[PDB]
């Protein structure tokens, strides 16, 4: 879930 | 196998109810990437509907104790226990989409038997409750007594709400 | 009917566990039987395990209540809140055969739910555990710390033994 | 019967969970006595853990509609609707035995199948809990906001308490 | 009523378990026939596979203590409190018919939960088993020493058997 | 498998009820660990309610026969057995995790049938506590009345109380 | 009530399996019979399965002590203690219907435990089969040695064959 | 496989209630290693409560047959013919922990039906207990009459005791 | 009652399956209608599926024995041994109503065990069925072979079709 | 696994009851190994209570079908069918172990229904009976009237009693 | 009794399923009033969903075998069976109130075993099926084809229909 | 797997029921091996107490499809549409084993609802029957209605029987 | 249920 | 159910 | 059940 | 239940 | 059941 | 259960 | 099954 | 179960 | 859950 | 478990 | 239920 | 199931 988890 | 493979890049998946098993497996998980680089940051996805007490504050234990800083994310809904340790991410990094749902209330239990053993059941399930609100309260910025107010009966929060109230600090959205 | 038959001799028999049915129909029995002469004593023979708490006290209550003297006759067992309405029976006229069974302990019950709802149940419990000792020791002469440490776990007694304690007057032989 | 014999002297026993069948007992009870004598009060015994809320009206409905007083004693236990309608009774004429226990909550229920549904039930009971607290406070004399806060969970209370509350007007000893 | 018509010649039935109703019903019996003539012997007719301990005992002391004598028949089987209801019979006046079977043993129970709990239970029972075994060999003649090993397993006993141990005076024949 | 990755760390995890195979499995890790270093110390983490008393001796057994010595951790919860083999790990090396809880209690168990089999059984379990109760005593420094005392009943104590109370030496936080 | 009709012109319907209740009935309407009149034969009607062997004998050893004659008649079936009731009526006075049917066979029981408690059992049911065929062999004219080869497997018998055994002595015709 | 790698060292697991299946299992196991080097001694581990006795005595028989020692150690519990084959281990090499539980008792079965089926079971049962009362008097050294009053009842030994007995040759410490 | 009345014009109902409690209660009746009038024929009405076979042959047994003359009617169905039944009523006395329904078929059983057991049941049924069928054919005056034959499997048959195998003699129409 | 290990060596384990299952995977063992070498004696170790005729016998033909010997061991327990395996052994390579036990009886079954279906069965069992006890004729040499007399009930053997009857050759030892 | 009352005054009530019960009992009643007065009509009310065949026909034949007239009405709904015998009315007087419902529909059944009794079952509804709509189609004039082909599902008719149809005469108003 | 070797050397097991999924599993394995190799034959092993009509034509349909001629070996029980499978195999390549049983009847179904329905039912497996028995007509050479008599009821065959019958053309010996 | 049925 | 049953 | 039982 | 209930 | 109980 | 309980 | 099924 | 089986 | 076990 | 089990 | 229903 | 379905 990155833009940013990761 | 898809949760192997978010594992090797450092994301946990909480999403089933919380009991003993998955608390060991989400602990060794831990443990496990903070032994193999004490350095990046964990990430810990929430999409459940709670469980045992004992369950989730052994979660809840070695999120702190691992140097690692350990970020989560609502995904779905984030209740009861599960809600508690979504709150407990790092902060100013607590997640939660756009439609998320957030449930705080107090623990439940059950006595039976003598009055004596009642009694037993009793303080220990009230002392559960006093030990979780003061984390939320430490964790959220809310005084105790509108964290114990707030959670006597089911409470119900959208992502909008969950960021007002001071249980998470960021809704991804895109 | 040999029950009603006893009825007619001013006698009623407590022989079987205690729940709002049976208390009921005690307590019909002991205003009739006050209603047709407030002057001869009625007897109350016991055989009971015990039951309802609420129900027992129905019971007690109107034994209290109506004017004639009520004597309890314990035969078989005299368990719970049974052997607490034989310790209610009219001071002097407190009896039990050679080989009845007098047993004492403290209240049973549950609670399910939330933490709330269980201290609610507890404080219940632990209340009506205090108004029945209370009683007790009245009744029996022996301190309240006596009593609450005497019920803690089941306490069987023989006639002898009730009798030493103050749970009856005398034992009834031939 | 026993109980034939009670109502023989304008005694009614509330003695069993309420549902249709015992409030429709009960009416009966009241409009019979009512027609054979006018004046003559009307004594209700209660030992009742409560039960439906509509049977409850019934008889609610029926003490006042007829003209003689009805006169209500708790013995045992009087809970939910078995509370109201001890609530009920005549005003001065209320009456509870020193161990019983009165015990007032808000209205249980259900709702399943859709959102329309559920909002249909929920309205319903929402709006009978105020119908039912609006003469809890007329009965008793407490303010509405009161009652409300009061019945948001299992109240319990011994006769002293009850008097205090406005729910029995004396208690009867000896 | 055939039984009812017995119960008119002093002649009370104990032919199933005895439980705590059985026993309750005996003994009302036997206090009913003591009331109506105090003289006339009573007869206690016995096929009974046994039952509770203390219903046993309530039985037994009623017999001891009513004036009347009590003759006691064993038709069929007297086993475990039965049989030790029929050895209690007025001595010289204990029957049994030719094929009648008696059984003798020690006393059966249960425990459940903490050691604490087990022990009291157990010293319960092994109290109930002296007692029950004192009034055995003081009725047989038997020593002490042999009741109690003799009744360690189930001891069935033919009537002349029965005879030759103590338990009965004579076998009814024609 | 995670837990086999941490059985390469020699870190045993005792995380469920404990019954008969859960103690081969640990005993045989144990003796294995043992045997491929005995110098190297062996971590048995442990988040259970307990179990079998044979079992855990089993477990108990082997931790003092190998050289190695054996810290434990307790995760969550650690009652009854599970709580005897937190207290059990080497002294100085016993932990447990800030919100941990640790609840020690007498054996539970049961009997059934004969007077004679009921003694057998209160016996052994009655032995069993005096063995478990004196081994506690030794483990935490407590004398034994002190331990007989606070373990009849449930004893639920956090981890600073289990660490006041001598069950661990150290709580581990970061 | 057809039956107590029946009764009233000495006439017992055995027409159910045979069971502690049963047994207890019809041996006290032998004994009213033969105290209204120890004279008048008494028929003992039968169409029954069979039941336990100690009612049974029960109502046997009756048979055999009152003065009256007791004739028997098998009306359906006759089979186990039936049959052995049957063949224990007055001899020269056991009848069966043409289609009647009978038949014999050796107890049955259970045996649960310890080898010393099925041993007990065992030797008791053993006991029981002699006695009874003892006694078959006394009835039917059949030495012992055929009343034992012909009971090891249920032997079904017309109405012919059980006179031509010795089971009856005539068969009721028209 | 952790066990897998305990056979790889001659070591085999009884570790189960003993049916058919583990009693197969161990018996090959024991053929394996028996072939792999008929010189090497095994190690049986027993933590049983007993089971079938034919499949016991399937073990026991295997054990006898072999060439190799074989060796039994007693972790946890070793109950029935658990301890019937613990005693079975090559004399002098039969090892008990500390704090491990031996029980000896007889033989546990059933018998259903006819009297005679009942003998057929019961001959078979005691005939068992004979042939394994002997057994044990040749292991432990205690004459048989010893053996079979000791184990009449459930006999609980400590390694202490078993050690006393005969049982066991030497306890294991460290 | 409705029957009582009819009983008192001699008209016994079997409307209901034959077990043994029918078949004795319509023994009874037939009996008790033969002694207060041995001359007055008997109108067995019939609309049963059938039941018992040893319950059917004492109901037929009975018809045989006495005097009156025994006339059947089939209302609604006659199946099985009610059919047996009808078709056993005095010859020229059968009845049916228009629309009645008579079926005729083979015996039913079970047989459970050993091969020996089997045998046992399956010579028993097999001469239960030859025994029938001999008298439904003397009954009708159909050979043997042709009643073998047609109850080979169920056979149901019209009031006309029954009128011209024999089963009854009239139909009864207005 | 284990049993893989034993077929490597030509050894099939027949240790659980016959289905056809157990006889499918029996049967195709046997194939295969006498496929792999047609001169090389196959061993079938047996510990089974028996099971299916029809299995069984699939398994017997089979053994008898290839050339390769069969030897039989009995380890355990033989019943039923599964003795009659062992007795189908190669004769002269028939083996018991000393504490083995051999159990020989006659088939068992059901039947339902019909007096011709239940005599289908009937027919079925008896046949079968007779064509096993033929063959176990031969394979020990005891006339076929001994077999059948003495298959009658369960008749349990001992390995020497086995060896004296012709069912097994040799016990094995050491 | 209310329906007791109705009786008196010729009125029979068949307002449940019908099964043997139901059908003897109007039978009975439809026999016992025409014995009475052969000339008063009587009046079948009906309010069934039908059952049984051969307990409808029973009732039917009844109707038309008695000299009475028997006039049916249709108060709620006259379903299967029910609806046939309202049409069995007699011609002129069968009515159905205002909102009464009739449903005709084809018999309803069931079949299980082999092919051959799957037949015998099959031929006998659908035969059963004929007998019905022939006088479905006499009562009503609808020729049998139309019968045949209307009641091949639920054919729900309201009284208007059913006048229309044929199946009453008259609805009753005011 | 030990079946799949046999798949290997082609030969098909059908050892369990007949179902859809046993029958599309053969299938596939039919075609399969038809497709490696058209012309070596095919060898089904049978040993099945048959199953579905439909799945059992799927087996046969494919067996005569393929261009490989099948045959087939009845082992243990080939009963019902097995027995149908078996005598379908290549003719003069049909085989049993000395004890096999073969089995034939007709097929067995079941109807519920409208007497349409089950008319549907009727016909569909009266059709069946007709189809299967002309098949196993030609297949045998017996002629038709020989066939329809022989499969009435439960037909049992020995392997000498099946051969004289034409199911099977040899038996396999040594 | 008169008139006419009684 | 006369004539003729009685 | 009489000529003669009773 | 008097004085005064009744 | 007397001579002698009743 | 007299004298005295009547 | 061989000689002759294989 | 050797010497000798196997 | 080193530093330090292990 | 050695010395001496192994 | 009167004054009026009765 | 060819020829021809393959």
């Amino acid at each position: 879930f990155s833009p940013x988890a990761p | 196998d898809i949760y192997s493979r978010l594992l090797k890049d450092r994301i946990i998946m909480l999403g089933s109810a919380i009991d003993d098993n998955v608390a060991n497996s989400i602990v060794s998980q831990l443990l496990f990437l903070a032994a193999e680089d004490p350095e990046k940051e964990i990430s810990l996805y929430i999409n459940s509907p709670g469980g045992s007490i004992t369950a989730g504050m052994a979660i809840y234990d070695t999120m702190q104790f691992i140097k690692p800083k350990v970020s989560t994310i609502c995904i779905g809904m984030a209740a009861s226990m599960g809600a508690f340790l979504l709150a407990a991410g790092e902060k100013g990094k607590r997640y939660a989409l756009p439609n998320s749902e957030v449930m705080i209330h107090q623990p439940l239990g059950g006595a039976q038997g003598q009055a004596t053993e009642i009694e037993i059941a009793a303080k220990r399930i009230l002392l559960l409750r006093d030990k979780l609100n003061k984390v939320l309260a430490e964790r959220t910025g809310q005084p105790l007594e509108v964290i114990e107010r707030d959670t006597d009966r089911d409470n119900f929060k959208s992502a909008e709400e969950a960021l007002e109230y001071g249980l998470i600090d960021k809704i991804l959205t895109h």
